[PDB]
């Protein structure tokens, strides 16, 4: 007779739901009643309670016609839900919300992956969605609609633990994981009454889950993303563009301030996705028209601030930090010469493909050093003259590990180096000067067509491609049609390329 | 070297469309973003909104001994819908069908010379600058009159053959 | 690990549970053909902007069924667009078309849909667009041109002046 308590009592509880507005304080007076019975105060209890109102709830949408309200019970759960989390004492809240949480996701578990499974994503999304509504409208202005100060306060301080705790079960709901709730995962991920939310939490405390989910989107797309492996997955991609506009237009700080490890995430061949990345503006920043050949970055207050970077690439250079650091700071060639052997040592690995292994050139490793070069490069130039040098310490780092390096190296190198062309910051400044250099430079060892080549490239890559180009991309190539190009050997060795060019 | 490269075989798509389809001046598209896909982005999605107190349990709207105010009845409630603007009884008429409200504003639009079409479910009234002139068989007029239309919130002048069968 | 999935009323659904992290395990993997099924019928019942809004299961109602005409409209107008600084309300067909909207629809709306996103986007037009100020206690909307004046929503519906002797005291307005 206690399931038979749990059914009646949430059967009850959608048919007042049904009569009676939410705010309604009889609904209150159902909740505080509820409790003093104490029917659900024990652990076993309160699972047991939550998952059979899941059970039931679900079986109830899949066993409604769709001209009904299939979400019903559903909608009645999330308010449940959340209003147990608003009308209790609270010695343990948290402990609360990851106990309702796993309850779900079990269910939801077992409902996809069992053998004569009837699967729906739709009330699970459903469930989530109403989640994440109710919590939106209870904490409007500093949850004010909750009358107890101490619990006001107490709710005030949850918010982040709540929107971290949903993201974790959010994050182990991925595609990888459960395939058959994927698109809805998406729509989960930018839910308007979650990423906006998430991308604005005070001190960036949001954007780490946040990261978090967008890099699990990102590995599932490159997975199923080749050059040959040309069907839903393109689908799930498109979405994904729309999600990313809109955080560039809403929040461009996010997408600029964690370029690198969308980078080191984001699938090779998604050019355009690049190019939205990293043609991120901030807010009330206005740039120069970038084709405007009497440009010149000396005269643009912009291009002397440093970029700020949500994750410090130098982790990932592990041991490398400590040589690296040494050498830029006071550079001489046998100090050179040894980190270019530990860098060489540590980006040349060797990777198990199918049946056999190769050589692969870690490309996340190179533009960890890249970037960290050039944040060094930032803050030395902010110190204070010689950083825009071909003699300094950075830029020669740059170069000899392009010289002595294989051709993917270099290629690797090269297009690191061509991402930190962004918005105008010191970065897109000291770097176009770094590429220019380079491509004008008259001591490559034999491998002056090669660099020139290869740097083409890398920016044909980020041109020839529809808009959005960024900024840094638009104004080098414009100094680059505008100096001292159809005259190279490696142009005219191919007419389609040439064609191209040509028409610019 | 041919890979690292110089020979690429001819991404890209034109955004302009796409941003449109988003809410794309400065202005947050996110808090009111439906759906990632645009073919099931089927409808507008209420956003989070602020709702003071003070906004809630409002009093004698109209000398309502009730609330909040409600319009349940077809013989006493024509003296509160009398006091309301023609486009307020359209937004009403529009808004509330198969209720008592509906056929209230009815009546009253009905009362200020309105004219429903049934077919165009479209309320017209005579442009009082022009006489209709009836046609010889008497089941049309031609004339001029103002058409309501609702999503444009607009009142809209139109020279018409109209026929009386189509009218209520 | 946590603490509810430790619990012997959930063994049967942890086994699936686990079973989920089977592709950690194993390196990289060719889509399976049951995973194209999944993924298949994910995209087949991928949830639409239907499901993912607000939630709704009860509203007062505003006026009693009746025998009304089969020609007049059966369902519920849905509208789609055909300091005033910018906010995220700004481009909704809703408030686009409110700004159309006459003062008497706007207050009617206000009066009439208690505690909706309706009346909220007739409360943002009328302070954010055309400078009227809310009450907090009487509940009136008032309007400054030395003269005020105020909506008298619950007699005349009309808007009147306030007597010679009326001060403006900003405790006793709502701060939208
Ligand atoms: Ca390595």
């Amino acid at each position: 007779t206690r399931t038979e308590k749990f059914y009646l009592v949430f059967t009850e509880w959608v048919k007042l739901l049904q009569r009676v507005e939410n705010n309604d304080v009889i609904t209150t007076v159902f909740i505080k009643q509820l409790v003093e019975k104490g029917v659900i105060s024990d652990t076993d209890n309160l699972l047991t309670f939550v998952k059979s109102s899941l059970e039931l709830s679900v079986s109830s949408f899949k066993e409604s016609d769709p001209t009904d309200e299939v979400f019903i019970a559903i909608d009645a759960l999330g308010s449940l839900i959340i209003k147990l989390l608003i009308l209790q004492d609270f010695k343990t809240r948290r402990d609360y919300i990851n106990a309702i949480f796993s309850v779900i996701v079990l269910v939801f578990a077992k409902d996809h992956s069992q053998e004569g499974t009837t699967f729906n994503e739709r009330p699970y999304f459903r469930l989530f969605s109403n989640i994440l509504y109710e919590w939106a409208t209870i904490r409007t202005h500093n949850f004010v609609r909750i009358s107890d100060s101490s619990t006001r306060q107490e709710l005030i301080e949850f918010d982040s633990v709540f929107y971290n705790t949903f993201s974790g079960y959010l994050h182990a709901l991925q595609p990888f994981a459960f395939p058959g709730f994927s698109f809805a995962w998406v729509t989960l991920l930018s839910h308007r009454m979650l990423l906006p939310i998430m991308l604005r939490l005070p001190n960036k405390i949001g954007w780490e889950k946040l990261m978090l989910l967008i890099i699990d989107l990102f590995k599932f797309l490159d997975q199923y993303t080749s050059k040959h492996a040309v069907d839903a997955v393109s689908v799930v991609y498109k979405g994904t563009l729309r999600i990313i506009l809109g955080i560039s237009n809403d929040m461009p700080s996010f997408l600029i301030e964690n370029h690198y490890e969308l980078m080191n995430n984001l699938p090779p061949t998604y050019f355009q996705l690049k190019n939205v990345i990293l043609s991120a503006i901030p807010k009330n920043m206005t740039v120069p028209n970038p084709y405007d050949v009497d440009l010149n970055m000396e005269d643009i207050p912009a291009c002397k601030e440093l970029p700020e970077v949500f994750f410090d690439p130098v982790i990932d250079l592990h041991s490398l930090k400590k040589p690296v650091d040494n050498y830029l700071r006071i550079p001489s060639n046998s100090l050179l010469r040894t980190i270019l052997s530990a860098i060489y040592k540590d980006t040349y690995d060797i990777k198990k493909g199918v049946g056999y292994d190769f050589l692969s050139v870690d490309s996340k490793l190179i533009r960890a050093i890249v970037l960290h070069v050039g944040i060094e490069a930032g803050i030395e130039y902010k110190r204070t003259n010689a950083v825009f040098n071909t003699k300094s310490s950075y830029y020669t780092l740059l170069f000899n590990l392009i010289q002595n390096g294989s051709i993917e190296m270099k290629y690797q190198i090269i297009l690191s180096i061509v991402e930190q062309l962004r918005y105008p910051n010191i970065h897109t400044y000291w770097f176009s000067f770094v590429l220019m250099n380079m491509f004008k430079s008259d001591e490559w060892n034999d491998q002056k067509l090669e660099v020139q080549e290869i740097i083409l490239r890398n920016f044909l890559k980020r041109i020839i491609v529809n808009k959005p180009h960024t900024w840094g991309v638009s104004v080098f190539f414009t100094q680059l049609i505008n100096n001292n190009l159809l005259d190279l050997p490696f142009v005219q060795s191919v007419p389609e390329i040439k064609l191209i060019l040509q028409q610019l | 070297f041919g890979l690292k490269a110089l020979v690429p075989l001819l991404l890209g798509a034109d955004l302009s469309s796409m941003l449109y389809s988003l809410g794309i001046q400065d202005h947050r598209v996110l808090d009111t973003f439906q759906s990632p896909w645009a073919e099931t982005s089927r409808s507008e999605v209420e956003p989070r909104f602020f709702t003071p107190e003070s906004f809630t349990n409002i009093p004698g709207v109209l000398q309502s001994t009730v609330t909040p105010p409600c319009f349940n009845s077809i013989q006493n409630d024509q003296q509160r819908v009398a006091l309301f603007q023609d486009e307020t009884l359209f937004f009403l008429f529009y808004k509330h069908p198969g209720t008592v409200i509906q056929e209230l504003t009815y009546l009253e639009l009905r009362k200020r010379n309105w004219r429903y079409h049934k077919t165009l479910k479209a309320w017209l009234t005579k442009d009082p600058m022009m006489e209709p002139i009836v046609s010889a068989d008497g089941l049309s007029e031609r004339g001029s009159y103002v058409f309501f239309d609702p999503q444009r919130w607009e009142k809209c002048q139109r020279d018409f053959l109209l026929f009386y069968n189509a009218i209520m | 690990t946590n603490a509810a999935f430790q619990n012997p009323l959930f063994n049967d659904e942890l086994k699936y549970w686990l079973d989920s992290k089977r592709y950690l395990m194993q390196p990289l993997q060719e889509m399976s053909p049951k995973m194209v099924s999944q993924l298949e019928s994910s995209l087949l019942n991928c949830p639409d902007s239907l499901d993912a809004d607000s939630p709704c299961l009860y509203t007062k109602p505003l006026s009693l069924p009746h025998p009304t005409s089969i020609f007049f409209p059966n369902e519920p107008i849905r509208f789609v667009y055909p300091k005033k600084d910018d906010d995220i309300y700004s481009r909704t067909s809703l408030a686009r078309i409110f700004m159309k909207f006459d003062l008497d629809t706007l207050f009617f709306i206000f009066y009439h849909y208690q505690g909706s996103y309706e009346q909220f986007l007739a409360a943002r037009e009328l302070f954010k667009n055309r400078n009227w100020l809310f009450n907090k206690v009487d509940r009136c909307w008032y309007y400054k041109e030395e003269s005020w004046r105020y909506f008298d929503y619950k007699k005349s519906w009309l808007a009147r002046r306030c007597g010679n002797d009326f001060v403006y005291n900003e405790e006793d307005f709502e701060k939208l």
